[PDB]
């Protein structure tokens, strides 16, 4: 093969694996963060649904 | 937390209907017919702001 060949298809596959590498430093540090917090749609532990709450008036008025 | 609230002894004083409960469930259907009125306010604002300090009047 042309050396040019070798050379441009080293500088791709380069540039390929950085991005993967960045990529999943940011994942890392996303998933850190996520759990720390809480507030992304990862590692969102359900709670009781609001829509089994009975809202009619019941037989006793202080409640 | 904070201190609780209650009302004076002077604000919960009233003539009571000293009355046996023979003679309330006698004329009880009398009673339910002729005293709507108050009674059901009463009813609907103890029902509504749930407390009793405040439906005393």
């Amino acid at each position: 093969d042309a050396p040019e060949k070798n050379y441009e298809r080293t500088m791709a596959i380069l540039q390929i694996e950085s991005e993967k590498a960045e990529l999943r430093l940011k994942e890392l540090e996303v998933r850190r963060l996520m759990r720390a917090k809480g507030d992304g749609p990862w590692f969102q532990y359900p709670t009781i649904d609001k829509a089994l709450i009975d809202h009619s008036p019941k037989a006793t008025p202080d409640n | 937390p904070g201190i609780v609230e209650l009302p004076s002894l002077e604000d919960l004083k009233v003539q009571e209907v000293k009355v046996s409960s023979s003679v309330l469930k006698a004329a009880a259907h009398h009673y339910g017919a002729q005293c709507d009125k108050p009674n059901k306010e009463f009813m609907l604002c103890r029902w509504e702001e749930k407390d009793p300090r405040r439906c005393l009047e």
